[PDB]
RNA sequence: UAGCUAGUAGGUGGGGUAACGGCUCACCUAGGCGACGAUCCCUAGCUGGUCUGAGAGGAUGACCAGCCACACUGGAACUGA
RNA sequence: CCCGCAGAAGAAGCACCGGCUAACUCCGUGCCAGCAGCCGCGGUAAUACGGAGGGUGCAAGCGUUAAUCGGAAUUACUGGGCGUAAAGCGCACGCAGGCGGUUUGUUAAGUCAGAUGUGAAAUCCCCGGGCUCAACCUGGGAACUGCAUCUGAUACUGGCAA
């Protein structure tokens, strides 16, 4: 049950006295499926070496998410830069509808049946990652009654 | 422009929670009282208090559990400019259940929880999580 | 902002203009040539883009292109035009019907021949 | 007068009338007051094929209203009673 | 009765041509907002009485006037 | 209608066994799946989640043989019949007639089992139904035709039809050559190398 | 487009209509409408609904049904329930 | 609708294959001819022009044009913005309008409740039934999220009083 899966590559420039020099960068996300996701940038010259030396920022840079069973508890919102994100529980018919890019975050994390949109700008890396700390700020469908009860 | 004293409320809660503050006041009003309740009895705090006659003083009493406070959102939602009024089967329910909404019934100011269970409706005063 | 503005004026939904008066949304509309032309493209391209002026069968005259390899079409010639604007003839809104009332189609056209209206080759 | 009709609302050659109560003047398939039963005169053996609400019908036909050639006769087929 | 409304006068100045206000609250059937949607109607009063501001009750009639299908009811207040 | 084409062909390109050529002999070869499906067949296609999403669905599809118009209206119905689309579909997929008929084995093929049907050689319930996607449902009973009963073709057709896995949700005769649709064909049943969520996800953007 | 309005707004009486009624008339009052948009200009048959949209909305009013209006153009009445 | 008869016999085409976007090669051409929904392809190895072989997508249709909504949170009520990107009137005063601290009483218009009537049928949706299936036809519900009358409730808003 490893499960991960990269969402975007891009090439980036740098521009010196000889040149433009190329890039690239990767952006992944990994997560085991019960809860405990995590994403990953990472750049590198050539492709391979940051898609790979992406893979692994996730392993380490790794949130974990109160599910309930096979979705959210209720329905959340995420914003980073400009992206500001919004997933729903949805009484799962088939569900897991969403932007793929954060379709992604999604599988791996384990909602099952999540519907999903993005606004503002779609840019990958702050979707995904809007959607992590949306996930992230979730909490306890009971242990709000940790906060209350008393 | 102290036109609405119920936002000023919700506020002085979320600010002063945000600033780790134990301890919070303001002028209070029967309308102040019936929602301290709510935020007590549903136990958003620890517990109310109004000091005075002439210039009574509402004195709430916050909640925070782990590091954090104990209420991640309070906000208003009906108010001066725009009012809000739902029935009964159109009642909200804030965070699918969890967290609460005040609302004002012609039975006095409840819980979406409760104003459910009493069958009626009123103004949705304002959302807390 | 405020709901009193709104109110007061409420929202209003930024109304489309077309992008090709072929009158009253139409299909196509019939012309007649008043010029044959063939000018120049703009910028990053470089060419004799064959077009010509139509006067359409609702007043309106104006240039659209003829596309394909070749054509017999002059003054006078009676044509059909369509949506379909040609970005290097700025100003040429419209294509005209390759193989309708007096165009011909273009000639020994093997790929794609229902544009550039040419009938199947005998098998 | 008002009148208890067929009003055909089939399909090509599979007809399928709504029987109904209205202003004589109307058209076939047009304004109403009731509808008081349906004839399918396909139905077949299988089972329904001519529902037929004989308590509104023989009220209207005592208010005033008068009855289809074709109609009266899917009463006295109906029966009435069994 | 039949149903009846209120409102304050507006005008009394005619030959029993009294016309009522009849303010109402409704929300905005697009921005929530609750704002007031006056009625005027010209009513009917017999024997002039009705004072311009004297909040009034109100009945739908027949027809008197082009223009009145209303008779008042009773009174209520005056001198504002 | 009917695809009509080269059958292995599409086998090839969708990279598995569709049982186009069911026939005789098994594991393909005497064929050349796989490594050419065309002139540069050989070369891999790093291809999109698009063209995953595409190939599915295609698959599914070259297999009971259906066209776009059909394939995109089951999928319709399922998302309307209660309960995960992605499977209704494929219930839908097998209430079949031609394809319960080939999965009785009356036809080695999908496609013969549906020559079949178009030539009112095919009886549900007793009366004779020749259209190809006539839904069979629980307890239905599909019988082949006296006038032509054991002729060639159907012979060897129920013949290798237990050569095959044979079915479960239904019960074959061979003798009276008739069938008895049992249930609904269960999820568990059938497939495996066939990824619903995906024809899913393509149908529902 | 910021003002509009003399049967105009109301009253009294005669007339009138199948009927209430400035419907009409005579006389009296000076009223009536309007920034919650009158007047003027532009466009338009209205609806049930139709298409779209997760919704809220947007767009629309063939085919079917309901209402209205028109019948070569303007005007009129006669017959008749 | 049923039965016999003959022979696979009478019955496949259209768009696409540079990226977005499923599908690649060769040859011609050489900023020409031409392509182009958008980016942009064409000056000698063009998967982007034209032909070919191959492939992908559709299929008795296939494309092109036109047209509405969608994606467009790009008129943002739901659901947006105004320091430097579009966007705070040069400044003030103030009528209308909007909004308005706090307490008690009353009012009950807003608001809330219930009841009742009404919201034509068709349509849409749910479960059925009928045409070989289907489209189609059809029984019955559900839904018409609205409106109006009456009776209630009085926290909040409005009125009134102090
Ligand atoms: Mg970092
Ligand atoms: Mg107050
Ligand atoms: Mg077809
Ligand atoms: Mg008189
Ligand atoms: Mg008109
Ligand atoms: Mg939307
Ligand atoms: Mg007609
Ligand atoms: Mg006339
Ligand atoms: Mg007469
Ligand atoms: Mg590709
Ligand atoms: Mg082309
Ligand atoms: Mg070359
Ligand atoms: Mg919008
Ligand atoms: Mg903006
Ligand atoms: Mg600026
Ligand atoms: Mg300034
Ligand atoms: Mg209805
Ligand atoms: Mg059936
Ligand atoms: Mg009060």
């Amino acid at each position: 049950e490893l499960q991960e899966k990269l969402i975007a590559v891009n090439r980036v420039s740098k521009t010196v006295k000889g040149g433009r020099i190329f890039s690239f960068t990767a952006l992944t996300v990994v997560g085991d499926g019960n809860g405990r996701v995590g994403f990953g940038y990472g750049k590198a010259r050539e492709v391979p070496a940051a898609i790979q030396k992406a893979m692994e920022k996730a392993r380490r840079n790794m949130i974990n998410v109160a599910l309930n069973n096979g979705t959210l508890q209720h329905p959340v919102k995420g914003v980073h830069t400009g992206s500001r994100v919004f997933m729903q529980p949805a009484s799962e018919g088939t569900g897991i509808i969403a932007g793929g890019a954060m379709r992604a975050v999604l599988e791996v994390a384990g909602v099952h049946n999540v519907l999903a949109k993005a606004y503002g700008s779609t840019n990958p890396i702050n979707v995904v990652r809007a959607t992590i700390d949306g996930l992230e700020n979730m909490n306890s469908p009971e242990m709000v009654a940790a906060k209350r009860g008393k | 422009s102290m036109q609405d004293p119920i936002a000023d409320m919700l506020t002085r809660i979320r600010n002063g929670q945000a600033a780790n503050k134990a301890a919070v006041t303001m002028p209070s009003s029967k309308l102040k009282v019936a929602i301290a309740n709510v935020l007590k009895e549903e136990g958003f705090i620890e517990d109310f208090k109004v000091e005075g006659d002439t210039k009574p003083e509402l004195e709430l009493t916050l909640k925070y559990f782990q590091g954090k406070a104990v209420v991640e959102s309070i906000q208003r939602v009906s108010r001066p400019g725009l009012r809000i009024y739902k029935r009964k089967d159109e009642l909200p329910k804030v965070m699918a259940g969890l967290g609460i909404a005040v609302v004002s019934t012609s039975k006095g100011v409840m819980t979406d929880r409760a104003a459910r269970q009493a069958g009626l409706g009123g103004e949705i005063i304002c959302y807390v999580a | 902002a405020t709901v009193n503005q709104l109110v007061r004026k409420p929202r209003a939904r930024k109304v489309a203009k077309s992008n090709v008066p072929a009158l009253e949304a139409c299909p196509q509309k019939r012309g007649v040539c008043t010029r044959v032309y063939t000018t120049t493209p703009k910028k990053p391209n470089s060419a004799l883009r064959k077009v010509c002026r139509v006067r359409l069968t609702n007043g309106f005259e104006v240039t659209s292109y003829i596309g394909g390899e070749g054509h017999n079409l002059q003054e006078h010639s009676v044509i059909l035009i369509r949506g379909g604007r040609v970005k290097d003839l700025p100003g040429v809104r419209y294509h005209t019907v390759r193989g309708a009332l007096d165009c011909s189609g273009v000639k020994d056209r093997k790929q794609a021949r229902s544009k550039y209206g040419v009938k199947r080759p005998k098998a | 007068m008002v009148t208890i009709r067929l009003a055909r609302h089939g399909a090509k050659k599979r007809p399928f009338y709504q029987v109904v109560v209205a202003d004589s003047r109307n058209a076939r398939n047009g304004r109403f007051i009731e509808r008081v039963g349906f004839f399918n005169p396909i139905a077949s053996e299988k089972e329904e094929g001519t529902r037929l609400d004989l308590d509104r019908i023989a009220h209207w036909v005592g208010q005033g209203a008068t009855i289809s050639d074709r109609v009266a006769a899917l009463i006295k087929e109906v029966n009435k009673a069994a | 009765k039949i149903r009846t409304l209120q409102g304050r006068v507006v005008s009394d100045k005619m030959e029993k041509s009294i016309v009522v206000a009849i303010e109402r609250f409704v929300k905005h059937p697009i921005y929530g907002k609750f704002i007031k949607r006056t009625t005027k109607l010209h009513v009917h009063d017999e024997n002039n009485e009705c004072g311009i501001g004297d909040v009034v009750e109100i009945r739908e009639c027949r027809p008197l006037s082009k223009t009145k299908s209303w008779t008042l009811v009773r009174v209520v207040e005056k001198a504002v | 209608a009917r695809y009509l084409g080269p059958k292995l062909k599409l086998s090839r390109r969708e990279g598995t066994d569709l049982f186009l050529k069911s026939g005789v002999r098994a594991i393909d070869t005497k064929c050349k799946i796989e490594q050419a499906p065309g002139q540069h067949g050989a070369r891999k296609p790093r291809l999109s989640d698009y063209g995953v999403q595409l190939r599915e669905k295609q698959k599914v599809r070259r297999i009971y043989g259906v066209l776009e118009r059909q394939f995109r209206n089951y999928y319709k119905e399922a998302a309307r019949l209660k309960g995960n689309t992605g499977e209704n579909l494929l219930a839908l997929l097998e209430g079949r007639l031609d394809n319960v008929v080939y999965r009785m084995g009356f036809g080695a093929t999908r496609a013969e089992a549906r020559q079949l049907v178009s030539h009112k050689a095919i009886m549900v319930n007793g009366r004779v139904v020749n259209i190809a996607s006539y839904q069979v449902s629980p307890n239905d009973v599909v019988s082949i035709r006296e006038k032509a009963k054991k002729q060639s073709r159907v012979k060897a057709a129920l013949e290798l039809a237990e050569q095959r896995e044979k079915p479960t949700w239904l019960e074959v005769d061979a003798g009276k050559m008739e069938g008895t649709f049992k249930r609904k064909p269960e999820r568990s049943d059938l497939s495996a190398d066939i990824n619903e969520h995906l024809i899913v996800e393509l149908y529902s953007k």
